[PDB]
C-alpha cells in the first residue's frame, strides 16, 4: 500500500513439537512473490529452513517465511530463531528475540466451584480457568483435561496477554469451558496450562471443581 | 516618496500613468486600491464575490476589511526589510509597482474563486469602466503567480487572501532583488530568479511548515489554534529590529538547529547498522551541465544519490559525516536536483554537508543551506550577501576566475573567493568552518543549556511534559528515536513526514524552547551542564 | 486505498475523571495526491479538531479528528455515523463507532479456592472478572488509592464473551494481579469497572444466599 518494508514475524516452533505437521513459518509481510527466496539462519543444528504455506495479508500476494519445521532434537538446544525470510528487495538481516528458553514460566490454574445465582438449572456453568505457563507467544498452547479431547469449538489456541506480579510476569490465556449438569457430576475437571517454546509441550495437568 | 495615490500614479516613469482619469469616473466603488509603502496594488470587487459573498454589503465589507489587513501586512513587511537593511540602500525601497489582480472574476452562483477569465468585453462593471479602459493584457493563465519585473500579477493566489502575502513576498524578491534586497549588486552570474525567493528572503508558506524562514508578514497572536506547531516568528515588527536582531535570531535558530544535528549525528554513528545506514543517509555532489543562457559550464547543480556501502562503513567519524558530504533522506527525495527549482531546506533535516563548489555556483539545495549558516556567523550586510550577490565578482577578475558572459569577459565569484575575502584567517576550507561551527556550538551546551524543555513526544492521550534538564537525557531520547525509525522503516507513503518519530521529537523541542523564551533570544542555560 | 472503520473504544472512565471529554471518529482507505481536505456533515456545535493522520504500517494514510467538547450529555450520546471529505473520493464516507446503549446490569466473580494450589509460600491472588456490557468499551480498570500513571504505558488484556441463552452479556475482567495486603490494611479494596450504563465500579451481592 505504501512502503517497502515488513512487520514483526510470530517464529513457528507450535508446530514442530505439538503437532502431527511440524510446519516451521515464522509469519512475515510485505513479500508479493514465489517461494524462492533464500532463508539465512543464524545457528542451523542440520536440516536447511523450509518456508511457510502461502496465504494473503494486507492485500499481499504469497509471503514466503523460515522452517526446519521439525527438528525436534535441534529444538531442544533452545538456539535462537530472529526469523529472516528477507525478500531479494528487502534488507537480509531478521530479528525477532527468541534464542535459548528466556524467562521460561510454569502454568497456574484457577478453577474453583463458583456460585450461580443468575444460573438456578445448572446446565451451563462459566468458570475462567487461571492461566500461565508459556513466557513465547508462538506456542501451540491447548488445554486436554483427562485422557479425552475437550469441545470442537471450546478447544484451540487462545491469544493471552501478559499479566502485572510479582517478580517474574508470565501471558495466560483464559479458558472457558461449557458442559451438561451430567459431565459436571461426571468431576472430569479440565486442567488449564500454557507451554514455553524451549519444552516441546510445557503443559502441566491440576484442576479440582466442586 | 509620497504614500499618496494621486502623487504616485501622476509621477513620471509610471507603466500606467493614464489609470487616474478612469479612477476618477469610476461610476460605483467597483475596485481597491492598496497604497502602501513600495506597492500601488489594483483589484476588482468581483474577484473575491462567490456563493459565500453575495454582491452587496456583504462583499463591500469582505473586500474593505480585508484590504486593510493586506495592506497593514505589506506595510508591516516592507517596515521589516527597512530596519533590516542599514547600508543606506533603505533610500531606495520607494519605487512604486502596480500588483493587478487576476480579471478572472466570480458570479454569486460560482463556488468558489470563478476561472472564468474575462475578454475585456466582459458585462462586470470593474471591467468596463476601469480594468479594460487601462488596458494591461495579462497572460492570465488558470493557477500561479508570476513577476514581470516592473510589476506584479496574481492569477490564482488573492491579494487579500492570508496566503496572498506569502505570495506577494515571492513576487516582490523576485522583481526587486537586483538593486533592493541585496545591497546594490546583481544577482549572482550562476543563481537564477527563483533561488533567491522560495528557499530565502520569503515568508513561510504555512506557520507549522518545518522549514528555515523569516516570518516577516504574517502577525498571529497566541490566541488562534495556530499556536500549536508555531515553529516561527510571533510578531514580525517587533522582534526584528534592526539586522542586529536578525542576526542574534538566526544566530540563536542555529545553534538550536546545530545541537539537534550534531545529537542525530552522534546517533548515526554510534547506534546504527551497516544497512540501516544506506537508507538512512545520502550523498550530495555537484553535477557541471551546459546551460542554454551562458557557454561556460562552469555552473554546479546539486545531485543527491544513494551512497555505496564501501562508503557506508567509512562513516564512524562524525567529521566523516561533514567530509564525505552526506545529508539525511528523511525530508530529501533521492533524485537529482535542479538549478532554479521550487527547492527550500527543511528545518530538522540535517544537512552535515559542507559541499562547496570549487567552481562559481555551488548550486541551489546546498546554496541556501551555507547562506543561512553564513547569516548565523555574519549579518545580512557581509555574511550572506557576499555568498549570494557577487559583490566580490571584480575582486574575482582582479585575481583571475574570468568568465565569458553573453560574450564579455566578467569576473567568476567561486566560493573559495568567498571563504578567502568573509573569513580570511579564521577559515581556509568549508569544512573547516562547518566543522568550527559544530564545535562552538558543542562548547557551548556542554555547560549552558536550559532546563525547562517540556517534549511530550506520545499519541493523542496528553502527555504533559518530559523535562530534559542536561544534553544526556536529550541525546539519550534522540538515540531511542532514531533506532525506532530504523525499525519497521516501511516508508510506505511518498512522504512519511510527521509519522517518523526523529521529527515529532525535534518539533516538540524546537516548539518548547520556542515557546519557553518570549522569541529566539539566546539558548544558553548557564549552570554545570 | 480501500476505506476502514475501526473501533476506537476512547476509555469511559477517563473521560468522566479527565476535564475534557475524549472521543474520536476515523475512517482508513486515502491513496491518492499528499493534499487532504477533510469536513464533517454533522456538527452540534461540539469541538471537533482533527488529530494528524496516523500510518498503520501497510501504507494507505488514513486522516482523523477529535469529538471532544461534550460534558452535558454525559448518558445523553450523540450518533457515531462520521462523514469528512477526502481527496480520494469527494462524496462522504460513512464512519461508526457503534453507538448503542446495551443496558444491564454487572456482577463480578471472587473466589478463595485451592490454597496449597495456587500459593507459592509467598503468593496471592485476587478473582474479579467483568460481567455485564451495555457501550463499546469495556476495561479490566483497578483501583489503587490516589497515585496516577500513564494510561498508554499500562498493557492488559481485552474483552471475552460470556453470555447467557436467551440475553446479550459482555465480559472484561477488570483482574490485574495486585498485593492483598491493602484488603487487610483497611485501605478501599474495590475491583474498578467502567460502564457508562452502571458504572458500579464495586462486588456485587446477589439478595439470594
Amino acid at each position: 500500500c505504501c512502503h517497502p518494508r515488513l512487520s514483526l514475524h510470530r517464529p513457528a516452533l507450535e508446530d514442530l513439537l505439538l503437532g502431527s505437521e511440524a510446519n516451521l513459518t515464522c509469519t512475515l509481510t510485505g513479500l508479493r512473490d514465489a517461494s524462492g527466496v533464500t532463508f539465512t539462519w543464524t545457528p542451523s543444528s542440520g536440516k536447511s529452513a523450509v518456508q511457510g504455506p502461502p496465504e494473503r495479508d494486507l492485500c499481499g500476494c504469497y509471503s514466503v517465511s523460515s522452517v526446519l519445521p521439525g527438528c525436534a532434537e535441534p529444538w531442544n538446544h533452545g538456539k535462537t530463531f530472529t526469523c529472516t525470510a528477507a525478500y531479494p528487495e528487502s534488507k537480509t538481516p531478521l530479528t525477532a528475540t527468541l534464542s535459548k528458553s528466556g524467562n521460561t514460566f510454569r502454568p497456574e490454574v484457577h478453577l474453583l466451584p463458583p456460585p450461580s445465582e443468575e444460573l438456578a438449572l445448572n446446565e451451563l456453568v462459566t468458570l475462567t480457568c487461571l492461566a500461565r505457563g508459556f513466557s513465547p507467544k508462538d506456542v501451540l498452547v491447548r488445554w486436554l483435561q483427562g485422557s479425552q479431547e475437550l469441545p470442537r469449538e471450546k478447544y484451540l489456541t487462545w491469544a493471552s496477554r501478559q499479566e502485572p506480579s510479582q517478580g517474574t510476569t508470565t501471558f495466560a490465556v483464559t479458558s472457558i469451558l461449557r458442559v451438561a449438569a451430567e459431565d459436571w457430576k461426571k468431576g472430569d475437571t479440565f486442567s488449564c496450562m500454557v507451554g514455553h517454546e524451549a519444552l516441546p509441550l510445557a503443559f502441566t495437568q491440576k484442576t479440582i471443581d466442586r | 516618496y509620497s504614500i499618496g495615490v494621486y502623487d504616485r500614479i501622476t509621477s513620471a516613469t509610471w507603466k500606467y500613468r493614464n489609470m487616474v482619469l478612469p479612477l476618477l469616473t469610476l461610476p460605483e466603488r467597483s475596485v481597491f486600491v492598496i497604497s502602501t509603502m513600495s506597492s500601488l496594488g489594483f483589484g476588482a470587487y468581483d474577484r473575491y464575490r462567490s456563493s459565500d459573498h453575495k454582491a452587496g454589503k456583504a462583499l463591500n465589507d469582505f473586500v474593505e476589511e480585508n484590504a486593510r489587513e493586506t495592506a497593514k501586512r505589506q506595510r508591516d513587511h516592507y517596515d521589516y526589510w527597512y530596519r533590516i537593511l542599514d547600508e543606506q540602500s533603505r533610500e531606495k525601497l520607494y519605487r512604486t509597482i502596480l500588483l493587478y489582480d487576476a480579471y478572472k472574476f466570480g458570479d454569486d452562483t460560482t463556488s468558489g474563486k470563478a476561472t472564468a477569465e474575462a475578454k475585456f468585453d466582459s458585462s462586470n462593471p470593474a471591467m468596463k469602466n476601469f480594468f479594460g479602459p487601462v488596458g494591461n493584457k495579462v497572460v492570465h493563465n488558470q493557477h500561479g503567480a508570476y513577476a514581470t519585473g516592473d510589476g506584479v500579477y496574481y492569477m490564482s493566489y488573492r491579494m487579500l487572501d492570508k496566503d496572498g502575502a506569502i505570495t506577494y513576498t515571492h513576487a516582490m524578491t523576485h522583481d526587486s532583488d537586483q538593486d533592493i534586497y541585496l545591497g546594490g549588486y546583481g544577482r549572482r552570474n550562476g543563481l537564477g530568479p527563483e533561488f533567491f525567493a522560495k528557499g530565502l528572503l520569503q515568508a513561510p508558506d504555512q506557520p507549522s511548515d518545518a522549514t528555515i524562514t523569516i516570518n516577516s508578514i504574517l502577525k498571529h497572536s497566541k490566541s488562534d489554534s495556530t499556536e500549536g506547531s508555531r515553529l516561527q516568528v510571533l510578531d514580525p515588527t517587533e522582534r526584528f529590529q534592526n539586522a542586529a536582531d536578525l542576526q542574534n535570531y538566526v544566530h540563536n535558530m542555529f545553534d538550536l538547529i546545530y545541537m539537534m544535528e550534531y545529537l542525530e549525528g552522534q546517533s548515526i554513528v554510534n547506534k546504527l547498522s551497516v544497512y540501516q545506514k544506506m537508507a538512512a543517509l545520502r550523498k550530495i555532489e555537484n553535477k557541471y551541465v551546459k546551460d542554454p543562457a551562458d557557454g561556460n559550464e562552469v555552473y554546479a547543480t546539486n545531485v543527491v544519490k544513494e551512497l555505496t556501502e564501501a562508503e557506508a562503513r567509512n562513516l564512524n567519524s562524525f567529521e566523516s559525516l561533514i567530509d564525505h558530504n552526506i545529508l539525511s533522506a528523511r525530508e530529501y527525495q533521492s533524485g537529482d536536483y535542479e538549478r532554479n527549482g521550487y527547492y527550500t531546506i527543511k528545518l530538522f533535516a540535517p544537512i552535515y554537508s559542507a559541499l562547496s563548489s570549487e567552481k562559481g555556483t555551488p548550486g541551489d539545495l546546498m546554496g541556501r543551506r551555507i547562506a543561512y549558516e553564513l547569516l548565523a556567523a555574519k549579518g545580512f550586510k557581509d555574511g550572506m550577501v557576499p555568498y549570494i550577490s557577487n559583490q566580490y565578482e571584480e575582486d574575482a577578475k582582479q585575481q583571475g576566475q574570468t568568465i565569458n558572459l553573453y560574450g564579455k569577459e566578467r569576473g567568476l565569484v567561486t566560493d573559495e573567493l568567498v571563504l578567502k575575502k568573509v573569513f580570511d584567517g579564521k577559515y581556509k576550507t568549508w569544512a573547516e568552518f562547518k566543522t568550527a561551527m559544530y564545535q562552538e556550538r558543542v562548547d557551548q551546551f556542554g555547560n549552558l543549556k536550559q532546563v525547562t524543555f517540556k517534549d511530550p513526544t506520545k499519541p493523542w492521550p496528553s502527555y504533559g511534559t518530559k523535562t530534559i534538564n542536561n544534553v544526556d537525557e536529550l541525546q539519550a531520547l534522540m538515540d531511542q528515536a532514531v533506532l525506532k525509525d530504523a525499525e519497521g522503516p516501511r516508508w510506505s507513503n511518498y512522504d512519511p513526514e510527521i509519522d517518523s518519530a526523529v521529527h515529532k521529537l525535534k518539533r516538540a523541542i524546537f516548539k518548547a524552547y520556542l515557546d519557553q523564551t518570549n522569541d529566539f533570544r539566546s539558548s544558553i542555560f548557564e549552570n554545570k551542564k
